[PDB]
């Protein structure tokens, strides 16, 4: 809402979303398997996480406000040099790469790239129940044929 | 936003019980703003996303 | 940005996201290593048996109104398209079925061609190499001549790599680089198997070659995200002033203004296509595979040819 | 106003005429052919021996030449899997030979004045226009 | 035998006879193999 409202040229974009917004995250990832919700706008850091477990919905690439999630301090606490070093050092030494590994990305269904180069075969009904009709009504046609023998 | 009908602007929400004092750190997705850092100090930032 | 220099330097907020990637080779198109025979053995290969030895009972009563070896011998040969010389059975009354089962014939081989045509057209090259924790980027002990690893060996990335990884870069020092253009150059000629810089020129350089080949390992993986910066004097007042007016430029939506000159490009994975000539069809080896077990199972049964001896 | 660019070549899959995979169109499937005809001849001999491979030349080509199946049922067993085999790579070589003929080629050329190629310049592309026009 | 056919067919006589053949089916299973292909190449590229 704040950078929406900060563009002008968006303007009209945001005199639309004032009369559908939600009040927390899964209400609206919820709205949108109900079908009132059409899209919806958020981070990628929750969307490529929802994509993944809830296994229904789907991202559509671009993004536009690139930034990350930071530690919020209060302005001029003596920590600001301390807690600014060990977090470079935790993106050096392979720290969270391992976290997200436990926590983010550990989970997957199928990576949605639309290949209907696959199988299910599953069901066979249609193509072998024409055998299964043929086996079933042969010996009655045998039978008749047979019948048609003895007479002449 | 401008609250009580008034020239007074406070602050909504998780920020504002930073700035009041409620807290001393904020260890959430929060993300990196230009009206957020007009008076508060964040860190290098944990993740790359939009 | 990293630790080592933060010490000494103030920095900005970080302006460009990047990190430690790596560039692959611009190998040829591979299809899978096996033929398509992922689940169709699930439902169809064995009902294919369980409704094709039920019509032995048919066999025997066209003979009360040939069965021993010579019926799946037939039931055999025009399922897989063959003509064995086999016997037909006896009597007009025995002609139904196998009109019947022919088909069945038609219908599978049909579908079975179709399926691998879909499938050998829309599937994706897989990225041979993934991540530094293979074994490939550790000891390259069993390789027919082992992996060549680049790197330029003045700046982040060496400071990164000698901190966790020793033998890799002690490994490395036989094999430096001069230069970018000189790095793309000896990946070319055979002379590099892959090269290890940083994330934003390599993400530049993929889309500006003149062929669109293969580019980086995954998509955009990359091991120590951090950004790019602008370095100042330390504690100097003009960094709270400059940290505001970089946010500024991301408020406004201008650096996708800036984008025109920036990182854009020709050939950025913009197909996912792969066409291959199929030397590499030698992995058929599995169906082979398939092909000697029973040429094992031949002999196996050869033995259990005698036992007549004992009955 | 529009750019003009020079077409390229591309080829046809003639020059294939029954070679698309001449290196691996192996003559190992014809060694195949002649081992598995020795398997059914020493499998028939120690439980129709000199034309097991006119048995088995004719499991591969769809040629009916009148010969007469393998006695043994231990030949049988490996007769099936054989012309499963034979079924295998005439049709994967249907489905590769429709790959050649489906696939596009790559080289797209440049779109408009927001292409990389034309925007940012250089050595290797040349732009011309007539000179003192209206471009 | 070129179009893909069971026809109950006489083979000629003598084992001198059966090379051609042989070939005649090398020539038949290389033609339908191209000609299924380039059918099915021919239906997924024509427009309306």
């Amino acid at each position: 809402d704040i950078y929406f409202r900060r563009q002008v040229e968006l303007s009209t974009m945001y005199r639309h979303m004032e009369k559908h917004n939600y009040e927390s995250a899964a209400e609206a990832i919820q709205a949108v398997r109900d079908n009132k919700l059409h899209a919806f706008i958020w981070d990628s850091a929750v969307l490529e996480f929802e994509a993944s477990q809830k296994c229904d919905l789907v991202t559509t690439g671009e993004l536009f406000f690139r930034s990350g999630f930071g530690i919020g301090m209060r302005k001029d606490s003596p920590w600001k040099q301390q807690v600014s070093l060990s977090i470079l050092k935790s993106h050096e030494n392979g720290f969270m790469e391992d976290l997200d590994k436990t926590w983010v990305r550990y989970q997957e269904c199928d990576s949605r790239s639309n290949a209907p180069a696959t199988l299910t075969c599953e069901n066979m009904a249609g193509v072998f129940m024409l055998v299964a009709g043929g086996i079933v009504a042969g010996i009655f046609l045998i039978f008749i044929e047979i019948a048609y023998k003895s007479r002449a | 936003e401008r609250v009580q009908n008034s020239n007074k602007k406070e602050w909504n929400g998780m920020m504002g019980e930073l700035l009041s004092g409620q807290a001393d750190m904020i260890v959430a997705p929060l993300t990196i703003n230009n009206e957020r850092a007009q008076y508060i100090e964040f860190s290098k930032p944990f993740k790359y996303q939009g | 940005i990293n630790e080592e220099r933060s010490e000494v330097v103030d920095f900005s907020v970080p302006f460009i996201e990047t990190g430690i990637s790596v560039m692959v080779s611009r190998s040829n198109g591979t299809v899978s290593p096996s033929a398509f025979l992922e689940p169709f053995s699930a439902c169809v290969w064995v009902m294919m048996f369980v409704m094709l030895l039920i019509v032995s009972a048919v066999a025997v009563f066209v003979f009360e109104y040939v069965t021993i070896g010579k019926a799946i011998w037939l039931l055999w040969g025009l399922v897989f398209n063959n003509s064995v010389p086999v016997q037909n059975p006896k009597g007009t009354t025995s002609k139904i079925m196998v009109s019947v089962w022919a088909f069945f014939a038609v219908i599978f081989l049909a579908s079975y061609t179709a399926n691998l045509a879909a499938f050998m057209i829309q599937e994706e090259y897989v990225d041979q190499v993934s991540g530094l924790s293979d074994k490939k980027f550790q000891r390259p002990n069993d390789f027919s001549p082992p992996f060549r690893f680049g790197t330029v060996p003045n700046g982040s990335t060496e400071r990164n790599i000698r901190n966790n990884y020793a033998e890799m870069h002690a490994y490395m020092g036989k094999f430096n680089q001069r230069g970018v253009d000189d790095a793309l150059l000896s990946l070319k000629t055979g002379k590099l198997d892959a090269f290890i810089y940083d994330a934003a020129v390599l993400n530049y350089m993929a889309g500006r070659d003149e062929g669109c080949k293969l580019v980086t390992i995954g998509s955009g993986k990359v091991f120590a995200s951090t950004g790019y910066g602008i370095a100042i004097q330390k504690d100097s007042g003009w960094k709270r002033q400059v940290d505001l007016a970089i946010l500024q430029l991301f408020g406004d939506g201008e650096m996708e203004e800036l984008e025109a000159l920036w990182l854009t490009g020709i050939c950025h994975n913009e197909k996912n296509e792969v066409m291959s000539s199929q030397l590499d069809i030698d992995n058929m080896a599995g169906v082979f595979y398939m092909l000697g077990a029973a040429m094992a199972l031949s002999l196996i049964t050869f033995i259990s040819e005698h036992l007549f001896y004992w009955q | 106003l529009t750019i003009l660019v020079k077409k390229e070549i591309p080829r046809s899959t003639l020059d294939s005429f029954m070679q698309p995979f001449q290196s691996t169109l192996w003559l190992l499937v014809g060694l195949s052919v002649h081992v598995v005809a020795v398997m059914l001849y020493l499998l028939d001999r120690f439980s129709t021996l000199s034309s097991a491979m006119w048995f088995s030349w004719g499991v591969l080509l769809n040629s009916g030449i009148g010969e007469g199946a393998p006695r043994s049922f231990s030949a049988r067993i490996l007769g099936m899997v054989w012309a499963g085999f034979a079924m295998i790579i005439v049709a994967s070589y249907t489905a590769n030979l429709a790959a050649f003929l489906v696939l596009d080629r790559p080289e797209e050329r440049i779109t408009g004045i927001n292409d990389p190629r034309l925007r940012n310049p250089s050595d290797k592309f040349i732009y011309a226009t007539v000179k003192q026009s209206s471009v």
